DNA sequence: TGGGAACAACACGATGACCTAAGAGGTGACAGCCGC
DNA sequence: GCGGCTGTCACCTGCTCATCGTGTTGTTCCCA
């Protein structure tokens, strides 16, 4: 997700169906793309 | 001329040429489209005085160009012969009303010929209402009005080319012939000293295959370039041998997938580059190959010939061979060289003639092309004239120029200069010519040639900088579209009257003095050295008698919007270019006033303008309302000049017009009778004249923020009308016909009780937001009648309105009072587009006084936001007790570099407190007493020319004659400065305070229109996202840098919340709403709909993009 | 300053804007003022 | 929402998706404004255009809630569901691709080691290629 | 080198149960009617989504096949047909990578479904980070 | 020419079908 | 409701035969295709 | 079999609107 959102979204989407590779909702940017509360500042599972 | 009002200059040398009309380039060129009278008597004139002239007008030629046209066969025959006009139906204020465009009818005689009867038939053919231009200069369209800009391009020729191989670090040249219509073949040369063709920008070959796939054969190249390394060197790498093989091979690499034949390949090639019609080399292209490739007269409405492609290559080799002078290709000598992109003979201008006249082209061919469809395809004895022409090609060509291009945009009528330089700007950004970021650096930059012709110091401040520029003072477009700029003959180093006009290729032949260079009673010079602008770009002092020409003016270089700006010379470029951008935005208002210190330059450029109502002839004055002007002529004839009245501009301004004669009064032709808006007596008034003290004060105007003083909202000095139009439309829709009617269902009685009995609101009424400015109602809404609710209705007894009210109301946020009712319909004779029955448009007009808000400016780029509203008695006031009007921090005067502000206050203040410098021996007064400046009443109006303006030491000393007030009390010390009290503890300041008068403009950026807001409103269709635009009650675009900026502040749930319940998320932005008003917590957040239609989007590009759960499918 | 193609003019601008550049003087200092805004019109895209 | 996977959408796959085949060329009449059958925008495989109606107007009533029509073949439902509901077209020549063939290097298949210029005639019918070959029968 | 690079995508489909075959395509899905809407402008005009033109060429051009292939045409007129199916379903997937773009009304290019992901202003780097927001409002700026 | 020249409305302008025209329920 | 007339559908296939203009980006990264 | 170079793929950036080729059928209107 995050490599897609940054640059080259056809090649990105391209080797990650070819890899049938999933993406893990760990990271910022892919947790915002989702609408989630980032895993940073007040949003960890510690303070959540 | 003489009867301009008084102004005081402190010019010290004469300029002997007066600027032109600063509206010929587009008129004269407009002329010379229609060949209308003026254009005849502006030829027969030139060649009276044996100029340079076009002979032939431009539709003229225009309809030789299609005049010829046949069948297959040729069996028969059309042509077109001369044209002319009929007087247009309409007026220019019909058409402005009306919405209709300012066009007169265009009539031909078509000719129509069977060549094997030997039959002619002549018929005159409608060819449409050609759009007239204004006298202006604008073009009035579908009831608007409009400019079309003249284009910055590269001009037809040839240009020789050089760069560098980089990993080779080997020298490469490259030539390139530019038709005007046609297409190019890019020659490259030194690659590994191999000469090769480029043909319609296709796959490169070698040089010796084009020349083979012509005459030429390989024992007469080697005998006229038995010289020469490279293109040896390519002949022995061609393998093709002979002419045939080399069409068939051309033919090959040009148009694969074909079979090669020689009858293709030759009748592609003629077509392409050698037929008048598909290839234009036209006289400006044909002139500038002639000229540097040395060609002596070809035909001069021709195109490439062999011999042009063979003295390119003769140049280009010689380029290669390091030959700097040669002899051009039958011709005179030559001198071979690499030419610029920038320089002013490789760029040309397309005026608005030239560009009418492509469109034109364009509409007539395709004319052209159905006239030979109904020539083939229809049979003799029944075909005349009108029976094979259609005309509508050429209407919708016109129309979509004038509708639809780039270069034809709407007029700028903040005020008269920024419409005036409106037109006079030479775009590039545009069809034909360059991009935004195509454009590098060398297009963006001033050239030396730019001296005379384009303004170095006027250009947008964004992305166009350098693209969109503005026609000098003095700049004349040449026939080929080129500038020229006027230069005095200096003859044997004495000066002379005798005025010259020099475009940049000539102006880099010769050594230019300067208008202000020291000159005696005798023209001779009088210094040893004169210092002098040489060719390229070179500053070079000479002795004086070897000086060949001398500028005409010392502002000649200056456009006019920066030759408003006086104390030129004393500020950086940058500040130049800010102010005199952002002179252009000014607001004009109700009382306006020349600037108390200005340049020479008011009066020319309102004059010149179209804003100022001028005599057409000498005579009297009889009689003088607010609303027209009656004048007896001395011919014996009467004219009624109507004047203009709070009427709505492009931007929201006003037009109104105040008159400046009483009814005695004796007129000559070209005399102002009344002034436009931002006008003082046919000179230009954008701004008004304050009071200010260069300080800071308690913060208010810190960081270029400003501080004025409330006599100016009181005396409404800063204060102007704007008038906004709420148009609307009653459709006939499928379930029956909209109508404007008063009766709006289900109303209370108070909100239409200001509305006319026809629906619409009564004219002086005030307005507020939720006001109905027209009262309409849909026919019927299919909303409820289902055969539920119509067994309900039918058991009511009552057949409750289906109606739905969508009357017109007052946005929210605006007021003002009702200035006007326009209303069209169907069932009288206006026009009206296909479906709207009524057409009605209300002008509301609002009164706006200067706030904390808006924004101020001068014209030195010192511009600032207004902060603080002091009373009058709170603001610094001088000895005897004025007030000042504005207070200016002084920090930005040195940071930014402008300290020529400082220099117009002093010169403000010392005009408005005159002087009496009469006798007193002294240089400055010297020179203020011989120029005619020495004694000057208070109030008086001066003049400082942008580049022979005041001096410092003059305005120094006569700070020190300034005619007192009480006593000999003169607050300005000659320091420039005064002493100031504190209005709001009355101790005098420590140290003496730099005051005096600037002219302040209130520019078009208002605090109203920006102020934008919004909690819930129109979302988008794709995106369930909030829409953007102030209009539609947008949202604020929060980009991926605050997302960022959130993320680092550690702020989780602010961004969770802000991304979906503010934005995007269909059941959370209901919900958040409904808990707010009811009161609860807001809701926790859920999936985006951008996610949505981003996997949605993306399984439609087969992907199987599943929101998987570590146990299974995750919820959607 | 810089004059045109990035090079140095060899006669300098021997007045200060408070005594009063010349015409020439003038047209000469331009260059540097336009090539400085387009460079930072461009150099904000860039870093971003 | 544990994690998102891509791979190959099979022809399967994509039939599963769909609730009908889109076999017209056509949007909407142009005179009425309304949607046509078995075309792009149509009715009866994506969603009812107006919320609890029907192509024909037999269960125009808003009182049915899912239903299928017995006419025209919508079913009664809210409005929304055309932004969610997906189709397929069933080809009759199988095409590859754009992506992942013709397309960056290193995602340009490689399965079947050929040159883009003979997958380039291969695919755009401008050259043949054998699928198979009987070498044990041939020898 | 390269049986290393071809390596890495013959792993990638072996070590994985998504199967080689779906890089050839029988079906084509079309996105949702509403992603893709077509609206009523005023004087009787419709501004609609590219995808509809591009989709409405796949269609035409697999019906002529269809067609073709029922009357039995010869080699060459059902190749070419073939072709073209090809060309269509290319620009409906990616419109500039191979040969010239469809145009749509003026001379720009048409939209496909891949340039509706990628780019600035694509559906990642325009609605998914980046979002206009509600209860939001600006104004010019004065010092307090 | 004739499939052409009738009710030629059908724009396909997705600059506004998306940004220009909102939603009927905002 | 009669004739008088407008659009949407259709079915065929008028002794003659080819585009059009537009069109100056720049800089990396790389893997092929062609040459040794 | 291993180089050059040579393209090809990434990124960076932004209101007008021109017709055929004939002839016929059936519905759907417009008038009265
Ligand atoms: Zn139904």
């Amino acid at each position: 997700l995050s490599a897609a959102s940054f640059q080259e979204t056809t090649r990105v989407l391209t080797d990650a169906a070819i890899n049938a590779k999933s993406d893990s909702l760990i990271g910022l940017k892919e947790n915002v793309i989702i609408g989630k509360l980032i895993p940073a500042g007040t949003g960890l599972s510690r303070y959540r | 001329a003489s009867t301009a009002p008084l102004r005081i200059s402190f010019a010290k040398i004469k300029e002997p040429l007066e600027v032109p009309n600063l509206l010929a380039l587009q008129t004269e060129s407009f002329d010379w489209l229609l060949g209308n009278d003026a254009w005849k008597a502006r030829v027969e004139s030139a060649l009276e005085s044996g100029q340079d002239v076009p002979t032939k007008s431009g539709l003229e030629e225009i309809f030789e160009e299609i005049s010829p046209i046949e069948d297959f066969s040729g069996s028969m025959s059309l042509t077109f012969r001369d044209h002319r006009f009929e007087p247009p139906k309409n007026s220019i204020d019909e058409c402005k009303d009306r919405d209709f465009t300012y066009a007169a009818p265009l009539f031909v005689t078509a000719e129509f010929t069977n060549n094997e009867t030997g039959e002619i038939k002549s018929q005159t053919v409608f060819m449409g209402d050609f759009p007239l231009m204004t006298n202006k200069g604008t073009f009035v369209i579908n009831g608007t009005e409009r400019v079309v800009v003249s284009q910055l391009v590269r001009s037809p020729g040839v240009y020789f080319d050089s760069s560098i191989d980089k990993t080779s670090d080997k020298d490469i040249f490259s030539a390139k012939i530019i038709p005007s219509r046609g297409a190019w073949l890019e020659m490259e040369i030194d690659k590994r000293d191999m000469v090769g063709v480029r043909i319609d920008r296709k796959r490169k070959q070698s040089v010796t295959v084009l020349l083979k796939a012509l005459g030429w054969t390989t024992e007469q190249i080697l005998e006229e370039f038995g010289e020469y390394e490279s293109m040896r060197a390519t002949l022995e790498k061609d393998h093709t041998q002979g002419q045939d093989d080399a069409l068939l091979d051309i033919y090959r690499k040009l148009r694969p997938g074909e079979p090669p034949t020689r009858e293709a390949a030759q009748t592609l090639l003629e077509n392409l580059y050698f037929n008048p019609k598909r290839y234009d080399l036209a006289k400006v292209g044909r002139y500038k190959v002639n000229k540097k490739l040395g060609a002596d007269e070809p035909l001069d409405a021709g195109v490439l010939t062999t011999d042009d492609v063979i003295a390119t290559i003769k140049y280009l080799v010689k380029l290669h061979a390091g030959e700097t002078e040669t002899v051009g290709e039958s011709g005179r000598e030559i001198v071979v060289e690499t030419d610029d992109i920038d320089h002013f003979g490789n760029r040309r201008i397309r005026n608005v003639g030239e560009l009418i006249q492509n469109q034109v082209r364009t509409g007539l061919a395709r004319m052209e092309r159905v006239v030979r469809e109904r020539m083939t395809t229809q049979d003799v004895e029944a075909i005349t004239p009108q029976t094979l022409i259609n005309i509508r090609p050429v209407v919708a060509s016109i129309k979509e120029f004038f509708g639809t291009s780039q270069l034809s945009q709407f007029m700028d009528q903040n005020n008269p200069l920024s419409g005036l330089t409106h037109k006079r700007r030479l775009n590039a950004l545009g069809p034909g010519g360059l991009s935004r970021e195509r454009a590098g650096f060398e297009v963006r930059d001033v050239h030396p040639s730019h001296y005379g012709r384009m303004c170095p110091i006027e250009t947008p401040e964004g992305p166009n900088i350098g693209l969109i520029g503005s026609l000098a003072s003095y700049g004349r477009i040449n026939p080929f579209g080129f500038i020229e700029t006027p230069y005095r003959k200096v003859v044997e180093g004495q000066v002379t009257d005798d005025v010259d006009y020099l475009t940049a290729d000539e102006e880099d032949r010769f050594v230019i003095a300067q208008a202000n260079a020291a000159l005696g009673d005798d023209m001779r010079f009088a210094e040893a050295r004169v210092l002098v602008r040489r060719r390229g770009g070179e500053v070079d002092y000479v002795p004086g008698d070897d000086v060949d020409y001398m500028d005409v003016s010392p502002r000649q270089m200056v456009s006019v919007a920066t030759a408003m700006i006086p104390f030129l010379e004393h500020d950086d470029a940058n500040r130049a270019l800010m102010g005199a951008n952002m002179m252009r935005q000014a607001v004009p208002l109700i009382k306006s006033e020349s600037p108390l210190v200005g340049t020479g330059m008011e009066y020319r450029s309102a004059a010149d303008a179209g804003d100022v109502v001028k005599a057409e002839k000498a005579g009297v004055v009889q009689e003088v309302s607010a609303d027209y002007i009656t004048t007896t002529n001395d011919d014996g004839t009467y004219i009624t000049y109507r004047l203009a009245k709070f009427s709505r501009s492009n931007q929201g301004t006003s037009v109104n017009q105040k008159v400046i004669v009483a009814e005695g009064d004796r007129i000559i032709e070209g005399q102002v009778l009344a002034d436009g808006p931002a006008t003082e007596n046919g000179e230009m008034a954008l701004g008004k004249n304050l009071l200010v003290a260069f300080m800071p004060w308690e913060g208010h105007n810190y960081e270029d923020a400003i501080i004025l003083s409330q006599r100016l909202v009181q005396d409404d000095v800063l204060s102007s009308i704007h008038i906004e139009e709420h148009e609307v439309d009653a459709r006939d829709t499928k379930l029956g016909p909209e109508e404007i009617t008063r009766d709006i269902p289900n109303v209370s009685e108070e909100v239409l009780a200001d509305l006319d009995e026809r629906g619409i609101i009564r004219i002086g009424a005030e307005v507020v937001a939720g006001d109905i400015l027209v009262g309409k109602v849909t026919p019927k809404g299919e909303t409820e009648l289902t055969p539920e609710e119509r067994l309900l209705r039918a058991i009511f007894g009552e057949k409750a309105r289906e109606v739905r009210d969508t009357s017109l109301k007052v946005p929210h946020g605006e007021i003002g009072k009702v200035i006007g009712v326009r209303v069209f319909d169907r069932e009288e004779g206006d026009e009206l587009p296909p479906g709207v029955n009524q057409l009605v448009r209300v002008y509301v007009a609002q009164k706006r006084k200067i706030t904390d808000g808006d924004k101020l400016a001068g014209r030195h780029g010192n511009k600032g936001v207004i902060s603080k509203i002091n009373p009058i008695e709170d603001m610094p006031f001088l000895e005897d007790g004025t007030p000042v009007d504005i207070i200016l921090n002084p920090l930005a005067v040195p940071s930014r570099m402008n300290p020529g502000q400082v220099l117009e206050i002093h010169l403000g203040w010392l005009a408005s407190r005159g002087w009496d410098v009469s006798g007193l021996a002294e240089e400055w007064a010297q020179r203020l007493q011989v120029i005619g400046a020495d004694k000057v009443e208070p109030g008086t109006n001066v003049a400082t020319p942008v580049f022979d303006g005041a001096r410092e030491d003059e305005l120094a000393g006569l700070l020190q004659h300034t005619i007192p007030n009480r006593d000999g009390e003169r607050m300005v010390l000659p320091s420039g400065k005064a002493r100031l009290f504190d209005g709001r503890s009355g101790e005098p300041f420590p140290e003496p305070i730099s005051v005096g008068y600037m002219y302040i403009l209130k520019l078009h950026h208002l605090v109203d229109d920006k102020l934008h807001a919004r909690s819930t409103g129109p979302y988008s269709m794709i995106t369930q996202q909030p829409l953007g635009g102030k209009a539609q009650f947008g949202g604020q675009r929060f980009g991926e840098m605050e997302v960022w900026a959130l993320e680092a502040y550690g702020a989780a749930y602010a961004l969770q919340e802000l991304l979906t319940i503010k934005s995007d998320d269909v059941t959370g932005r209901v919900k958040v709403y409904e808990a707010i008003v009811k009161g609860e917590n807001i809701p926790e957040p859920g999936i985006p709909e951008s996610f949505k239609v981003l996997i949605k989007e993306m399984q439609s590009l087969c992907l199987n993009v599943e929101v998987l759960s570590s146990d299974g499918m995750s919820i959607e | 300053v810089s004059n045109a193609k990035n090079e140095t003019i060899p006669r300098p601008i021997k007045a200060s804007f408070r005594e009063g550049l010349s015409v020439l003087e003038y047209f000469i200092s331009t260059h540097g003022a336009r090539k400085g805004l387009a460079d930072t019109a461009l150099r904000t895209a860039d870093s971003g | 929402f544990d994690e998102l996977r891509i791979g190959l959408a099979t022809a399967d796959d994509i039939r599963q998706w769909s609730h009908g085949e889109v076999k017209k060329p056509e949007t909407i009449n142009y005179r009425t404004l309304k949607p046509e059958k078995d075309g792009l925008f149509c009715e009866k495989i994506f969603g009812p255009t107006r919320d609890w109606e029907c192509y024909c107007g037999k269960y125009k009533r808003v009182r049915f809630k899912g239903i299928i029509c017995e006419r025209c073949g919508v079913e009664v439902t809210r409005a929304k569901v055309r932004r969610e509901r997906m189709g397929h077209i069933e080809l009759a020549a199988p095409v590859t691709h754009i992506w992942y063939f013709k397309g960056v290097p290193s995602r340009l298949g490689y399965l079947l080691d050929l040159a883009p210029k003979d997958l380039e005639k291969v695919i755009y019918f401008a050259a043949y290629m054998i699928t198979f070959v009987d070498e044990e029968r041939r020898t | 080198t390269r049986a290393l690079k071809r390596l890495k995508v013959v792993s990638a489909f072996l070590q994985t149960s998504n199967s080689p075959k779906g890089m050839v395509l029988d079906c084509v899905p079309v996105i949702p009617p509403d992603l893709r809407p077509m609206v009523q402008l005023d004087g009787g005009r419709f501004a609609t989504s590219d995808l509809n033109d591009l989709y409405r060429r796949v269609i035409n051009r697999n019906n002529r096949l269809k067609r073709l292939l029922d009357l039995g045409a010869p080699e060459i007129i059902v190749n070419n047909e073939k072709r073209m199916l090809q060309e269509a379903v290319d620009a409906l997937f990616d419109n500039g990578r191979r040969g010239r773009p469809v145009t749509g009304p003026g001379n720009r290019p048409l939209k496909s479904l891949s340039d509706m992901l990628k780019g600035k202003q694509g559906r990642f780097r325009q609605n998914l980070l980046g979002k206009r927001v509600d209860y939001s409002a600006r104004s010019v700026i004065v010092v307090g | 020419q004739r499939a052409a020249m009738r009710h030629p409305g059908s724009t396909a302008v997705p600059s506004d079908e998306m940004p220009e025209r909102p939603d009927d329920s905002l």
